[PDB]
């Protein structure tokens, strides 16, 4: 029985508004110059990192956008919406250049492969696809899942594929044939997010059951982290091993990723005119320096938290 | 569907190109190299040090009410992000503008 | 205008059979009745939930307290009584009457 | 032409009829309300005559029109009257 | 109190109040830049 | 797969919406609970949102907390979509970019569900949180009502008896107001046949309408309710109400009867403009001489500076208190006239499913609701001119003024208010000020008022359809001595009783440095040159 | 800040008429369903809006299934049980009528002909005693335990918001004393005792027996409303042992 | 978790301020 390593706690220090929408998802710009907001009010908004000024607001999407991730080796803007579309944006003359049409049915999220270059896309008809990039083709379709496929994970390791739906199973895909290798059907409740260790060659799965650290490529299961245990939406995980699990009702709790001790409760406050019910966590997202947390709250704010700097050992005890 | 003979307008080809990020797009090959973690203070610097006989009455003692325009100050009342559009500013405003 | 048994009983059942939304499914039924009176027969006269009782001595005293402060505003007066208007109205002028 | 804008019409439908087709359709209508409320009381005192009238058997009583039952509701009197 | 009128109706606390007065409130709308400029500038 | 067009929007959120709602409802179930009942979660969240749509207070007190708070939430998501939405298709709508009638139809049934949740918002306030208008400034403006009405030897309008002499005469322009709206001849509707017969039967009989008017005139204080809508002007929505016939008769025969009272007692002085005398460009015509023919009006020498201000009352109607009203009513006329004033606009408002108590606010769709703005903006003119100073504009009671003459060139110039026009709520006021007493004012509005960096010239309006050349020179003296006179004209008015706004006016200074003077009389904007300058 | 703060030149009798005015002038109650207040501020613009959700509350007689009262009869010592399950009230009403006397040294209050005898009431009229709040107990028959069968006693009433001490024992199944008195429970012990009592003369004018099975000591053997009330002061001293 | 079943209809203080401007009102 290991003592836990000491990460220290997170403490915030802005909070952003301004959208009429529900924050959906937080990309930032991979040389961490600013970041950007797909919200429920279709509106896609560069926000400046330092500042935090308004940089740029976008339109098109004529549902909500659920996905907004840059390509960190082009400069491209990918957006996944729920008008079953997904638009790619060229920045330098910041337009809609290509279409991805194709889903039968609302997408949810989608991924990127960080050397391929191929897209991957999650959607509510209970599949994924596989798009090449320039000719806008899927060029595969990930099906297998009974339930609409919450979260999906672009991987440059085996296997490449990690698709978390609703039936309660992860599937981990082979990438080559298109097919699923690896089903686990270990988690009571939705698998609504799974965050990697970029390192480890492991990742973990939140649900409404716990949280569940599993190894590439077999899936063999590691750990069960229990707490935290209302309906995980979003996950982030630091290079020190800090993970951030934020739940629909808007609470964070932090964890050292190898021991799995909870290191930190923090619930979040609300907008001033606002119900108690928006309060939910739609997206965490560290930045590239892994020093601020991004939080996108369903009372339409970005909550950027700061590391809790003046915090001790002996000011926070590692319990057991 | 490897058997279909029926073509869309929007599926000619085209756009068939893509362009990468360049040294001046933050390739990279200098993301690796580049620590972004001085480069958020040295940011968040900048931001904070740029944030900064016969003989009358007065003529206009005939009236009933004086210095009524005395609290009378808008200032970030408007600018109190409510997220609630039955009492958001802009609404109120909406409906005064576009109701007589 | 007039209102048969009949036509109440009717009006009562159309209620009872058709919920209260309805209101021209209603005037359906009810011959040469608009909605609008079907509506203000039911909610003025025929509404069980009106209290068709006698003044207690503390309604009595709200009624002539009310009335007294807030003059002849009697659809604001009566929600607060739990009568309608036409009763409060008519038993205050009845309560008037008796003083004089 | 506002084609998508006409009012609601369809071919082969017939049109508006005479009003004494809606009246007796009221008429029936409002049999089938007083047939409802009459099955949702379960009275037996309620009957049909042969040549199409109301009876109430708990006062002897005829009635032309339905209305005429329903307010019949002295009715409780003679229903006493006969319980004994 | 003088009676507050329906013209403010002045609901909620604000924001520093609700949030703490350490955390930067960014109550941010409009954008800073048109679209005509470019996110991530082209070389020339 | 299909796309989602325009046509799809709405049914493809809706349905993404309720999938929405499937997957946030199957996760906070335990292990258990057979009779899952997800077609009552959304009834519950469809009866949710039609009673937020019907503004009815929804509330199943069997429900499940979270499933409360996650609807809720959904609510508000629809209820935020459904606002924003409707704004964005005002804007195009007044843009004129979006052509539809069904699109217009339905941002006109959302607007106006709007505008009558904030009004049911603003009346329960209202009646929760008392009276705006406080106690002893309302009963100061009585006293002065009441001082007023002394000075001006006002014989009070009485009942109306039952053998008048001209009755006969005020019920047939009663008729005819009545007439002048079913005057097309259309097939019409149920409603509208019935009003016809109802003008009809009053047209045949006179003497037994005569008298139920009396009569409910006596007894009735009990109406009722009013349907209300809309049109679109495509730049706002103007309201039209929907009043019972009989009542609509009777208060258009005792509109008639009070306006032929009040034109014998000679209630309304003259300058209380739409008067019946002369058209709106007469109006103009006679507002333009009346300012030219003034003594040494043109010559700005010695900085007797020319101030034209134009204005309104903003919000002159919901701020007026029924109570208020019956109190001010029966000082003018009958108490039991009055009570029918005060029992007359406390009816519910309704437009479908919209019903709620009218109770602060006015109504415009009663006939003597003309009357009664007059009225009330005669009372406004009272309070903010002065009794003294409206004395002299009126001159004495046993020999009143026109609309532009007055005693004497002294009684112009013994207050700088010189010339007044109220044309309803829309105030034009003419002033001639002095050297020192505009120095004076400047100085006191800057005392309250200070500015270091003279930012007073920027936050001018001027007329922007006139040429540069045209429009008047802002330098920091005119401007601040136009922001010093409306300064001084809005601390007299309160804001409990209404406000006016420096956006809305317009206040323009005629000197020897602005040889114009600028004004908005009505649609026609007039420019002012002296042939001297 | 001043009453004459933005306000000049003000009137005599105005300044006399502000005189005038001036000298005239929870642990277990936690029930998850919350209160609709919330939802009804949310859904309409007539009432203050709430944000925060508020839970509804709920002892509401908080007792251990059924209790039984041996009384002490003129027919033998007949056990009646009050069950709390169906009618807490009803429970509430007899072991408060036990406890303090208002069944114990009381007399029968009424009796029809084989139908049902009602004991255990001070006034002997037939919905006569003390309950527990003082005033008669509300008034409401239970479907699991209704007012049939043999031995099936009933908290008599007249009505709902009556049934104070007067606890009937039916002989037989009736649906008169169904939805009109508060169905306690059934006879535990002495069946025969009060089948006796019940076909013991009585006088059908206030349909009271002058055979009155005259209850003179109630020895609660079990009782559900007083474990309710012990039960009640125990969550009660559980925290006045620290706030008293 | 217990739903009740849906049952569709489609299928007060008042503050003494304005009782003390009214007997101000009468004063």
């Amino acid at each position: 029985m290991p003592k836990p390593q000491w990460h220290p706690p997170w403490k915030l220090y802005r909070v952003i508004s301004g959208h009429l929408g529900w924050v959906r998802c937080i990309a930032v710009e991979p040389g961490n110059q600013w970041f950007v907001t797909g919200s429920a009010d279709r509106t896609i908004k560069i926000w400046d990192l330092a500042s935090g000024k308004l940089k740029l607001s976008l339109t098109g999407h004529i549902s909500t956008v659920r996905g907004v991730i840059v390509s960190t080796r082009s400069p491209y803007l990918f957006s996944c919406g729920e008008d079953k579309q997904v638009k790619c944006w060229d920045l330098e003359y910041n337009k809609v250049i290509r279409h991805y049409h194709g889903h039968l049915s609302a997408v949810y999220g989608l991924d990127l492969h960080p050397t391929i270059d191929v897209l991957v896309t999650c959607s509510r008809d209970s599949t994924a696809r596989i798009w090449d990039v320039r000719t806008k083709a899927s060029v595969h379709t990930l099906s297998g899942h009974t339930n609409a496929v919450a979260t999906v994970r672009c991987q440059a390791a085996e296997p490449q594929i990690i698709t978390g739906s609703h039936d309660t199973t992860i599937r981990l895909w082979d990438l080559v044939a298109g097919k699923t290798r690896v089903t686990l059907t270990n988690h009571k409740k939705s698998v609504r997010a799974v965050v990697l260790h970029p390192r480890h060659y492991t990742f973990a799965s939140g649900s409404p059951d716990n949280i569940k650290q599993w190894k590439f490529p077999d899936g063999s299961f590691i750990q069960n982290l229990s707490g935290h245990n209302a309906i995980i939406n979003t996950l982030t995980v630091n290079s020190d091993g800090v993970l951030v699990s934020g739940a629909d009702n808007g609470t964070m709790h932090l964890w050292d990723w190898r021991t799995g001790y909870n290191f930190q409760r923090v619930h979040a406050a609300v907008q001033p005119g606002s119900l108690d019910s928006e309060s939910g966590i739609f997206a965490c997202a560290f930045d590239q320096s892994e020093s601020r947390l991004l939080t996108a709250e369903a009372d339409k704010t970005i909550k950027v938290y700061r590391e809790d700097d003046t915090a001790t050992e002996e000011t926070h005890p590692v319990s057991w | 569907s490897q058997l279909s003979k029926q073509y869309s307008s929007r599926d000619l080809p085209s756009h068939t190109k893509i362009k990468y990020r360049q040294t001046t797009q933050d390739a990279p090959e200098e993301v690796r190299n580049r620590d972004f973690r001085r480069e958020l203070e040295e940011r968040e610097r900048a931001a904070a040090r740029e944030k900064n006989f016969k003989v009358k009455r007065r003529w206009d003692d005939d009236v009933v009410f004086k210095n009524c325009a005395k609290g009378v100050d808008d200032q970030k009342k408007d600018k109190r992000f409510v997220n609630d559009t039955l009492r958001s500013e802009f609404h109120k405003k909406f409906m005064e503008k576009y109701i007589k | 205008g007039v209102w048969r048994n009949t036509e109440d009983e009717i009006l009562k059942a159309a209620v009872m059979k058709y919920g209260k939304n309805q209101w021209s499914r209603i005037a359906s039924l009810l011959h040469r009745k608009s909605a609008k009176q079907c509506k203000a027969r039911w909610y003025e006269w025929l509404d069980p939930s009106i209290k068709k009782t006698e003044w207690s001595r503390e309604e009595e005293e709200k009624l002539l307290h009310l009335a007294k402060l807030m003059p002849t505003q009697w659809r604001t007066i009566a929600p607060i009584i739990g009568r309608t208007a036409a009763q409060c109205l008519e038993h205050y002028e009845f309560l008037l009457d008796k003083a004089a | 032409m506002d084609f998508q804008h006409r009012p609601g019409g369809k071919t082969g439908s017939g049109g508006v009829a005479s009003s004494s087709e809606s009246n007796r359709d009221r008429r029936e209508r409002l049999r089938q309300l007083a047939l409802e409320t009459i099955d949702i009381n379960k009275d037996p005192y309620f009957m049909k005559n042969h040549l199409g009238s109301y009876e109430c058997k708990l006062c002897l009583t005829l009635h032309n029109n339905e209305g005429s039952y329903l307010a019949h509701t002295k009715h409780q009197t003679n229903l006493a009257r006969r319980a004994a | 109190m003088e009676v507050v009128l329906h013209e403010d109706k002045k609901y909620y606390p604000t924001a520093e109040e609700v949030y703490g007065p350490e955390v930067e409130t960014i109550v941010q709308e409009e954008d800073t830049q048109p679209l005509t400029e470019p996110i991530i500038k082209p070389v020339k | 797969a299909k796309t989602v067009t325009k046509q799809r929007v709405e049914s493809h959120f809706d349905l993404e919406l309720r999938a929405a709602v499937m997957h946030d409802i199957l996760d906070m179930m335990p292990e258990g609970i057979k009779q899952n009942k997800a077609r009552t979660i959304l009834q519950h969240l469809s009866e949710a949102w039609r009673c937020w749509k019907a503004n009815i207070p929804w509330k199943v007190p069997g429900l499940p907390t979270p499933i409360e708070n996650m609807i809720l939430r959904y609510v508000k998501a629809k209820a935020d979509w459904w606002t924003n939405t409707a704004h964005y298709n005002r804007e195009r709508i007044r843009r004129g970019a979006t052509v539809d009638k069904t699109v217009c139809k339905k941002n006109l049934g959302r607007l106006t569900r709007l505008y009558l949740k904030a009004e049911q918002e603003r009346q329960h306030n209202y009646l929760k949180d008392g009276p705006y208008i406080t106690a002893e400034e309302a009963v100061a403006v009585y006293t002065t009502t009441v001082h007023w009405l002394e000075s001006r030897r006002f014989s009070p309008i009485p009942f109306p008896p039952l053998s008048y002499k001209h009755d006969t005469k005020l019920l047939i322009l009663a008729l005819e107001r009545l007439k002048e709206a079913y005057s097309v001849k259309s097939r019409l509707n149920q409603s509208q046949r019935e009003e016809l017969g109802l003008i009809e039967q009053a047209y045949d009989n006179p003497h037994e309408a005569l008298s139920r008017i009396k009569r409910h005139l006596l007894t009735q204080r009990a109406f009722k309710e009013v349907g209300i809508e809309f049109m679109d002007l495509y730049s706002h929505l103007v309201p039209v109400y929907d009043v019972e016939p009989l009542e609509k008769i009777t208060d258009a025969y005792l509109d008639q009867y009070l306006w032929y009272e009040a034109d014998k007692r000679r209630l309304f002085p003259p300058w209380i403009k739409p008067a019946d005398t002369e058209p709106p460009p007469l109006l103009v015509y006679k507002w333009c001489q009346g300012i030219n023919n003034l003594q040494d009006v043109w010559e700005t020498s010695e900085g007797e500076c020319n101030v034209m201000l134009e204005s309104r009352f903003e919000k002159m109607y919901e701020k007026i208190d029924l109570t208020l009203l019956n109190r001010l009513l029966r000082l003018i006329v009958d108490h039991n006239i009055a009570d029918y004033m005060t029992a007359k606009n406390n009816v519910v408002i309704n437009y479908k499913d919209m019903n709620h108590t009218n109770s602060y606010g006015i109504i415009r769709g009663l006939q003597f609701a003309s009357f009664i703005v007059q009225y009330y903006g005669l009372v406004m003119d009272l309070l903010v001119l002065g009794l003294h100073r409206a004395s002299e504009m009126a001159g004495p009671p046993q020999m009143p003024n026109d609309f532009l003459s007055f005693q004497d060139i002294a009684t112009e110039a013994a207050h700088p208010i010189r010339l007044f026009c109220r044309y309803i709520d829309r105030i034009h006021i003419f002033f001639r000020f002095t050297a020192d007493e505009a120095r004076d004012l400047i100085q006191r509005y800057l005392t309250e008022h200070p500015d270091p960096n003279n930012e007073n010239i920027v936050g001018y309006n001027n007329k922007k359809c006139w040429p540069r050349d045209a429009r008047m020179r802002l330098m920091k003296h005119d401007v601040n001595l136009g922001r010093a006179v409306f300064w001084d004209i809005k601390n007299r008015l309160p804001r409990s009783v209404t406000t006016v706004q420096w956006e809305n006016s317009f206040v323009s200074v005629y000197s020897k440095d602005n040889p114009n003077l600028l004004f908005n009389m009505c649609g026609f904007e007039c420019r002012i040159l002296p042939k001297c300058r | 800040q001043d009453p004459s703060y933005y306000l000049k030149n003000t009137n005599a009798e105005t300044r006399e008429t502000l005189q005038e005015l001036y000298k005239e002038f929870d642990k277990l109650n936690a029930a998850h369903y919350s209160t609709g207040k919330v939802s009804a501020s949310f859904t309409s613009t007539a009432m203050v809006p709430e944000t925060t959700h508020e839970a509804a509350a709920i002892r509401y007689q908080f007792v251990k299934k059924k209790g039984y009262v041996r009384l002490h009869t003129n027919k033998g010592d007949l056990n009646l049980e009050l069950h709390c399950d169906l009618t807490p009230k009803t429970c509430e009403n007899f072991i408060r009528l036990c406890k303090k006397h208002y069944y114990d040294g009381t007399i029968f209050h009424r009796s029809i002909r084989n139908f049902v005898i009602q004991g255990g009431d001070p006034t002997g009229t037939g919905t006569g005693g003390e309950s527990y709040w003082g005033k008669p107990f509300k008034d409401e028959f239970r479907p699991n335990l209704s007012h049939t069968g043999r031995g099936i006693l009933s908290m008599a009433n007249s009505g709902p918001n009556s049934n104070r001490s007067q606890f009937f024992i039916t002989f037989r199944s009736c649906a008169y004393l169904d939805k009109k008195h508060t169905i306690f429970g059934r006879v535990v012990g002495g069946f025969d005792v009060l089948t006796a009592m019940e076909n013991v003369e009585s006088d059908p004018k206030t349909d009271r027996p002058k055979e009155e099975i005259r209850i003179d000591a109630t020895t609660v053997f079990v009782d559900p409303y007083e474990e309710a009330d012990a039960q009640i002061a125990q969550e009660r001293k559980t925290q006045l042992k620290v706030a008293p | 978790w217990k739903i009740p079943p849906c049952i569709s209809n489609w299928k007060v203080h008042i503050n003494e301020n304005f009782a003390k401007l009214a007997e101000a009102l009468y004063i």
